[PDB]
């Protein structure tokens, strides 16, 4: 079946949730986002657990590498020409969402130009 | 109809070819209850609902475009099934402001 | 006449939004009807299988049949 | 079949402007369903219920 | 009451007397509920709705036949439930510029 | 009463382009005079009509 | 222009009183509908358990069959 | 901790005035209700909801209460620890009484 | 963090008393957390209202 | 005993005005129910349904 | 309350406090849920509704009497909550 062959040999989807998503690794240092997010869910009784698009290591970085010399991408919530800014739900497996954004905004500006 | 309704159950969930059984039987039951609609046909009336809706969500430009697209649509081929198609797109219409709460935290309840 | 037709045409704009909100509400309501009947049907199907007969008893009628037959297929 | 290809390019413009959120393959299923005859109320009602269901199942 | 509904069910669906089971049983259920209907004993509003319907449908004349035939009924002194007959007639109207849904093979679902 | 009333109903139904036979209208008058809710009565016809279309 | 906005608003206020009333009736209906389902389902389930008869009862019927047999020829 | 179900059990328990298991049946009921499909009425404007609440105060002759609330709205927004303010404002709207 | 939850609890608590309610703060604190866990404003309203209906009958 | 009868008697006249032939007994019961806390809206549905069933049955 | 509901059923169907069980049970259910309101505790609003209905049907005279009668009941100072009983007779009107 063409669909089951396509699901295996191409990276699981991140613009759609129809094919779930790599979100494991076996060290205890690479599950950091889940613990940090947990710590907050235990610590603040008012916490919104942000909904987040799972990556799937080094595929957000090739799409920043696309941007940097080519066309716009829709996993980046950019607006107009002078504002190229970062989508508000992208995370990498082993970094805090706040921490990760902080870098995506550096290289956002170097693709802004 | 069975092969078509089924394939919809597999695609929407994006996974499962018998793990979507529950959803199929359910779709079949729902379709098996007889709805009657508020207005059946007239191209102009459904087209108008879509125009007013456009204005209402602040996507005025797009509303302007939709009219070009509507006329275009007839010329690539004439539809007998349009009211129903144009309705389906209507009921799935959304506003560009706000989110619908969380529905990825709602599963845990 | 002029003002009457202005007030009339605006009231119609508003009533159209209201009609469609109500129309949608019946669609949502029909979903709720059927989804609750579907849960229940599922609970009943399971319970009537359990309490209406002993699953225990049927599986022991087959066992004695399998044992008795095999004994006789050595005579 | 030539015909079948042209209609879908214009149709995909309306659906993406209007916010509907159906990929290509699924948009073809509904057009089949509407041609074989379906109540419009049922079709919208299922699509909305399957979507709500799918997001919870996943999460 | 049942005897009569059954006859409506059987003649219209066509002879099967086992394919007419479903519609017959429904018909008993709706009549077996107890409620005071709304839009009853108001034959006056009902007449004005039908006359308008002939106007919308672009047949002016059909309204004029309707007023005459209606008055003819009053004069004979037939009916003790004028409103009801009128209400039934109106419900079932179709306008020949919209098309009702057909589907067949609906059963395979 | 029945025949005359049927003749008037039949002519109205023909204006409406509404598929109804002679048989429905006569049975309809008889129920209406012994008491039938007009909402109930109507719903029965609408439904019966939809089923012959699905079957056919 | 100014009088027009006033009348319009006033009609909007009466349409709010009614509109909010119409929504509330639906909401009541919904909450009741769900209620009737959970009540009816809990009664159906307890009731079905009484008349279908549990496995315990089934076993005592077999015990009695075993008593008549013993009484009649093993005493 | 703060999962939807746990948060609901805390509600039932304290309001009915009894222990965890004595409110067990109303807890079952409650879950059925939440899991009913409800479609958002708010997909637009924090403002429009704030206006309805202000209308409620005026409607009951509680004008002073609307004067204070308006100032209080501005504060509520400003601390902004709530990201679903609108929903809360709707809940409060339905709980409006004299 | 302790101050932040408390300041938030307080602005809401002034507003609640103004629209009148028999509810204590502690249940109101849960509601914020339920909204924050997502969930359509109609589902949230219905369950709250229903609890109140059940309390009043009971006592 | 006087006092209830005096309320029911006024109620009886009002019932005739609205052109409804509720019984004097049915009225006395209704005053007692609503005085203990019965929402009126459910209660009118009860009276209606039972009056109708009796009519059909005969 | 239970016994009052039993008497109400007995009086409408033909007297008998037994074998009216099915219809009783049904009533109980009906009582046990809540039915939508228009008004809630405004005995005054209901008095307006009564009047309003008498003008719409051309039974104005009936409305003229009602008003007097309504003052007499007010004068006796009987308590049962007026709103609830008056609205119930209007609802079966």
């Amino acid at each position: 079946d063409a669909r089951s062959w396509l699901e295996q040999h191409i990276v699981h989807q991140y613009w759609t949730s129809r094919a779930p998503r790599f979100s494991h690794s076996s060290h205890l240092h690479s599950n950091l986002s889940a613990i940090w997010d947990q710590h907050l869910y235990t610590t603040d009784p008012l916490y919104t657990p942000d909904d987040k698009t799972i990556v799937t290591e080094t595929q957000v970085i090739r799409e920043t590498l696309w941007l940097l010399s080519g066309v716009k991408k829709l996993l980046i919530f950019q607006l107009n020409d002078g504002k190229v800014n970062v989508r508000n739900d992208i995370i990498v497996t082993h970094m805090t969402q706040n921490c990760l954004r902080s870098v995506l905004e550096q290289i956002a500006a170097y693709g802004q130009v | 109809p069975n092969v078509l309704l089924q394939n919809l159950c597999c695609r929407i969930l994006g996974k499962g070819e018998a793990d979507v059984a529950q959803q199929f039987q359910y779709a079949v039951r729902v379709i098996g209850s007889n709805f009657a609609p508020t207005v059946e046909r007239d191209e102009f009336l459904v087209t108008e609902k879509i125009k007013k809706e456009f204005v209402r969500q602040r996507r005025e430009a797009d509303g302007a475009l939709f009219s070009e697209l509507h006329r275009k649509l007839q010329s690539q081929g004439v539809l007998k099934n349009r009211w129903s198609i144009l309705y389906l797109l209507l009921s799935l219409s959304e506003d560009p402001r706000k989110q619908p709460n969380k529905t990825s935290s709602f599963a845990a309840l | 006449a002029i003002q009457i037709n202005f007030i009339k045409n605006m009231i119609e704009e508003t009533l159209d939004d209201f009609r469609e909100a109500c129309h949608r509400d019946i669609v949502n309501l029909q979903v709720e009807m059927i989804k609750q009947f579907h849960i229940q049907s599922s609970e009943i199907q399971m319970l009537l299988e359990r309490y209406s007969l002993n699953e225990s008893l049927v599986s022991e009628i087959e066992k004695l049949r399998e044992e008795n037959k095999r004994l006789r297929a050595n005579f | 079949m030539s015909a079948v290809r042209e209609t879908m390019d214009v149709l995909l413009e309306i659906s993406r402007l209007l916010n509907t959120g159906l990929d290509m393959e699924t948009l073809s299923i509904c057009v089949r369903l509407c041609e074989q005859g379906i109540n419009p109320e049922a079709l919208s009602s299922v699509i909305k219920e399957l979507r709500r269901a799918s997001d919870t199942l996943k999460a």
